[PDB]
RNA sequence: AAAGUUAUCCAAACUCGGUCGUUUAGAGGAAGUAAAAGUCGUAACAAGGUCUCCGUAGGUGAACCUGCGGAGGGAUCAUUU
RNA sequence: GGUAAUUCCAGCUCCAAUAGCGUAUAUUAAAGUUGUUGAGGUUAAAAAGCUCGUAGUUGAACCUUGGGCCUAGCCCGCCGGUACUGGCUGGGCUGGGCCUUUCCUUCUGGAGAACCGCAUGCCGGUGUGUCGGGGAACCAGGACUUUUACUCUGAACAAAUUAGAUCGCUUAAAGAAGGCCUAUGCUUGAAUACAUUAGCAUGGAAUAAUAGAAUAGGACGUGUGGUUCUAUUUUGUUGGUUUCUAGGACCGCCGUAAUGAUUAAUAGGGACAGUCGGGGGCGUCAGUAUUCAAUUGUCAGAGGUGAAAUUCUUGGAUUUAUUGAAGACUAACAACUGCGAAAGCAUUCGCCAAGGAUGUUUUCAUUAAUCAGGAACGAAAGUUAGGGGAUCGAAGACGAUCAGAUACCGUCGUAGUCUUAACCAUAAACUAUGCCGAUUAGGGAUCGGACGGCGUUUAUUUUUGACCCGUUCGGCACCUUACGAUAAAUCAAAAUGUUUGGGCUCCUGGGGGAGUAUGGUCGCAAGGCUGAAACUUAAAGAAAUUG
RNA sequence: GUAUUGGCCAGCCGUGGUGACAACGGGUAACGGAGGGUUAGGGCUCGACCCCGGAGAAGGAGCCUGAGAAACGGCUACUACA
RNA sequence: GCGGGUAAACGGCGGGAGUAACUAUGACUCUCUUAAGGUAGCCAAAUGCCUCGUCAUCUAAUUAGUGACGCGCAUGAAUGG
RNA sequence: AUAAGGGAAGUCGGCAAAAUAGAUCCGUAACUUCGGGAAAAGGAUUGGCUCUAAGGGUUGGGCACGUUGCGGCGUGCGGUUAACAACCAACUUAGAACUGGUACGGACAGGGGGAAUCUGACUGUCUAAUUAAAACAUAGCAUU
């Protein structure tokens, strides 16, 4: 069944963008995925996004323009200290210049940069590059 | 797909947009909930009274008429089944294939039917027990199910 | 592929590793400890022994000699084995009842080259070792 | 106030029996591995000259043979009013 | 290494380390060959025969967001002047107040400023303050607040050790020493961070769980009746009693209020309608064929094989026609077609219960996914008791071939092959490919349900039934292609995996010994399940190329 | 009864306590910890032994003095050595 | 009399020569012979003359007892093993 | 009937005799047709006197009036005595103290046991007056 409805939108956003598409469907629709895209657009990865309100859950639509190399998510929520919180940033990023690891913390969702920052540690749930 | 098979069917029913009554509907709230109880002491089970009055005359959900479910109104007026009828119905059904069996020794594939029907009456009671419809006390004997029913 | 991935799932994870372990030789090798039960040398590096004769052992089909090894009477548990003697002409030196040293050959409970059956050599005899008076450092007691 | 003395308790030690664990002798019977210029046949690899293999049951010096139901890892991806 | 040894025994020369080098055993890296990060399961070792189901693991969406403001602190960038200062609606960055239907619980006591004003000092206010209209902020104490998980910052916690700052024991391994003009003197260091599990406090309130109002047994009132309990000090002292009063528990009447129930998941369960199939059980009907038996006509051969014989025959074989009996089985139709969890299911009709798919403005509302042990089913053969016993045919007896033939070929033939009542639980039980969920390319067929349409055919004829064209749902399958994957054969999955994490269960780590020895457990037995060690070996194995 | 609590012991009355979330038992060539060896990270292995805590003086028990001992460079008894 | 069937009907179910890189044995082969030449099992057994057979165990010493070996004068399958 | 020390050395052969024996409480193997073997094997207690504890039966329960001569009734209507009071009656079980020339199922009554082989499945029957067995019969199986 349905166990990961954020890996489900970035795998098939995953696909479309590597089969040269210029928009991607997305099923279900939460807050976090609704978050999750205004992060995606504060760096230019992505475009404008709409969302159609049915009245079961509503639909996801972003519009894609290549620039985007790779959208993952990491499926068990790891509980990570501030001290090696580096150590991931060394393990799943190609270069520490670009590319950023999403956190969750209390203080709501962020990039691994702006939460180092905020000397806060937390859940992670994803990455981008 | 479902609970004991592989298939994959989709059939089922599109509900509206809207949530408002047509302009030519023209009937109220109050009158129809009268009509709901007559049919409801006349026999049928909640399943039916919304097909028969749909099929009838005028409203096709109860619920965007009159801003309540059907089986709340049956409760708030006093007319809710002792048993819910999805697990009455399926009692039933179990009871009479049992009776089926015990003249039919050498039915061979109902014994396995059997398993399969007993274990979701298992798994809705289980349900029914720890939402609180049901006594937490309450058994299904396969003795003396039949009284059940009917 | 298929494992448990849970958040609170450590505990199927540890208890299925251990059985897993088993497939292991070194990990059963080390685990029943038969060296210490089984083996000859008692889980140690060398041990003492007796010379009580000298047998001479013809080699596998391609190649073709005698290894000439010798037969000594562990001080130990008293069991018979059987030991090879290195370099060339040590059998003159090597006499009956000469309280010889051995050694392993480094092949792990498995038979070493093209002689069969033998898995122990022979380091000193009477406590001066063979090498060296071989290369004449020494000289043999009486 | 000393030796001695009556009755409990804490109890070493010995004898007999029961049980658990380790090592070891044994007529005879029945296996495995290696080393062979041994004897008897030729089961398998080609349609290996009876297509091969699987489960089950019986039989014969030996590889093996035969009955029933399967598989192609086959020697056929294919035959029309 | 078997007579010219680059590999043995020696002499020359050369190589590696150097007061050190070789050997044995243990342990780590090498080992992504133990693999949470990070390893295989179509054919190289390995998805339980299949389904149900308990522990255990994982579980759809939804509740305060934003706006308008203003300002503080803190960096950094830049510009120049000059050690070095200002500036830039500079960029922010951390906030701290506001109003937007939201802003922030509460009592007492201490303390105590600000703002305005005063007397005196002076030149409209102040230091006076031993100001009063005061009452920011703080402190010490009372009353309430869903609870866990989670994270930040604190406290507490061993000397030694590790990392690590300082000092030229002549450097160094060490050590905590020392340094300064010249001194009958002065001065310093002997630091710091981490450990990390559990326990104690503080801020944040996303993510993951939990509780609350539905038979109202729900929230509020200085509204008003009660009926119960307690008791500060005030009436000289003590005792006793009462009133008012203060507080606590419980129950009525009235009023106040927007009076209390989230969607209905291309999640799931149930109901309804027309259908669909060689799905199951019981009974019944039909079909030729085989064997045997009876009647009828003729006469010398009949069976089978590469070729003969065993066998039957004027005691009429074989063959021809008619009739009767018995048991088993349903040809052709029959297919890259249907149903079932799999094993499996094909003659007609009657009865009984069950199932998939489609259609639906019916119904409940997370009821769900995979499962250690556990349980139901489970071809063929086999076992225990009855019935039946046509045909084939394990065992067995003959005839041939062959040097031999306990076989392949031919004539007989017991158990068995069928059925009733009970066991056995293994198969190349194969798609050699676990289950659930999401995405990814073109095409044309085809089975079931529904929808639209131009026509043909046809009937007590229309609508229905038969045929044709297009769309959609759910299946058994197929052709081309590779952006992809693999060692390859080949794959729309064997893809979305070195750019490695959707959830769940099982199994393998070089070949033999060996699915063996032993113990336990199930079965009447045959046997099933669980399952080693000693010893031995440098190769076995997979896909493809040339012969 | 003990320096004191306590099924530590003596009487009466109930029938309980732990476990697949691995109890109970068997092996350990097992004193525990601070820590040693080996490294991208995660780990694997060792730790009798200079620092802290526990136990023992051939194997069992019993006890005096003393604040403190069930002591062995204190005593009594048995077993095996002598 | 001639021709078939029938053994859980009465009963039966053999000899001689050669042969494996020591020695021993004989898997193997030729030969006479008829209704068939003792299969599965078992044994100095209440069934074996030679016999107090040979090996092991029990005893200081055992023609006795038990466990094995089998060309068995003359074991053996409803005369049932 | 009894015998010091030895305990089957006697004899074809443990023939005859001896040893164990009741009740209460512990403990109980190989094998197996799962019913047995089992009283397996092997251990402890047993008197007198003085006490304690447990196991039962029967009869009684408030007002408010009306007949009959303080009583039987007729009724109507409440509470379950936080189970009390009196009387009657036999034995069975458990526990404690003291006591003795350490004895106590004090007479009577009262199983020896274990490891194996041959043979018949078992219970049962027969040669009255020398043979009770491996003989006969039996249920089961098969044939006419
Ligand atoms: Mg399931
Ligand atoms: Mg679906
Ligand atoms: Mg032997
Ligand atoms: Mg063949
Ligand atoms: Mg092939
Ligand atoms: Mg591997
Ligand atoms: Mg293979
Ligand atoms: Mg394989
Ligand atoms: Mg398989
Ligand atoms: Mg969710
Ligand atoms: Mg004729
Ligand atoms: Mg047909
Ligand atoms: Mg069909
Ligand atoms: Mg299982
Ligand atoms: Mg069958
Ligand atoms: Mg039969
Ligand atoms: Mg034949
Ligand atoms: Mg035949
Ligand atoms: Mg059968
Ligand atoms: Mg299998
Ligand atoms: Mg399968
Ligand atoms: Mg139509
Ligand atoms: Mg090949
Ligand atoms: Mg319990
Ligand atoms: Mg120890
Ligand atoms: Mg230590
Ligand atoms: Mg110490
Ligand atoms: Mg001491
Ligand atoms: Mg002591
Ligand atoms: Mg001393
Ligand atoms: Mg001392
Ligand atoms: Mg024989
Ligand atoms: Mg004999
Ligand atoms: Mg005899
Ligand atoms: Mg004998
Ligand atoms: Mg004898
Ligand atoms: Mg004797
Ligand atoms: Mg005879
Ligand atoms: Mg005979
Ligand atoms: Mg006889
Ligand atoms: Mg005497
Ligand atoms: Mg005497
Ligand atoms: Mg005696
Ligand atoms: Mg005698
Ligand atoms: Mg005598
Ligand atoms: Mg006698
Ligand atoms: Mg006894
Ligand atoms: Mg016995
Ligand atoms: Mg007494
Ligand atoms: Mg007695
Ligand atoms: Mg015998
Ligand atoms: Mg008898
Ligand atoms: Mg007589
Ligand atoms: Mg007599």
């Amino acid at each position: 069944v349905r166990t990961s409805v954020l890996h489900d939108a970035l795998n098939s956003i995953n696909n479309a963008e590597k089969m040269g598409k210029r928009q991607v469907m997305i099923r279900p629709s939460s807050k976090v995925i609704v978050k999750f895209l205004q992060v995606m657009q504060r760096h230019g990865y992505i475009g404008e996004f709409e969302e159609v309100d049915n009245h079961r859950s509503g639909k996801i639509v972003v519009q894609l323009n290549g620039r985007l190399n790779k959208c993952g998510v990491i499926s068990p929520r790891y509980n990570v200290r501030l001290a090696e919180l580096e150590k991931w940033v060394t393990k799943l990023l190609p270069a520490r210049q670009f590319g950023y690891v999403i956190l969750t913390t209390s203080a709501g969702i962020m990039d691994h940069e702006e939460a180092r920052r905020k000397h806060v540690a937390g859940k992670i749930i994803g990455f981008f590059y | 797909g479902r609970l004991h098979s592989k298939g994959k069917g989709i059939s089922a029913s599109a509900i509206p947009y809207s949530r408002n009554p047509p302009a030519w509907l023209k009937t109220t709230p109050e009158q129809v909930v009268e009509q709901i109880c007559k049919l409801a002491r006349k026999g049928a089970t909640p399943s039916q009274i919304g097909v028969i009055l749909r099929d009838s005359h005028g409203i096709a959900q109860v619920k965007v008429v009159t801003g309540n479910k059907i089986l709340r109104i049956l409760k708030s007026n006093g007319l809710a089944p002792d048993i819910p009828e999805d697990l009455y119905f399926l009692i039933k059904k179990a009871v009479a294939v049992r009776k089926h069996l015990e003249r039919n020794r050498k039915d061979k594939d109902s014994k396995f039917r059997l398993i399969l029907i007993e274990s979701r009456i298992h798994r809705l009671a289980r349900y029914y027990k720890t939402v609180g419809v049901l006594p937490p006390t309450w058994k299904y004997e396969s003795s003396t199910a039949s009284t059940l029913v009917a | 592929g298929g494992k448990p991935r849970g958040l609170n799932a450590a505990r199927k994870l540890r208890n299925n590793r251990r059985e897993q372990r088993w497939a292991d030789l070194q990990y059963k090798k080390r685990a029943l400890g038969t060296a210490y039960k089984s083996s000859p040398f008692g889980g140690s590096s060398h041990a003492k022994g007796i010379v009580l004769e000298k047998v001479g052992v013809e080699a596998k089909q391609p190649n073709s000699a005698i290894r000439k090894c010798v037969r000594v009477q562990l001080i130990k548990n008293g069991k018979k084995v059987t030991a090879f003697v290195p370099n060339d002409g040590c059998l003159n030196f090597v006499d009956e009842n000469d309280e010889v040293l051995l050694a392993g050959f480094g092949r792990k409970g498995k038979a070493k080259g093209d002689i069969p059956g033998v898995r122990f050599k022979v380091v000193k005899v009477s406590g001066v070792g063979l090498l060296a008076l071989w290369k004449e450092k020494k000289e043999k007691p009486r």
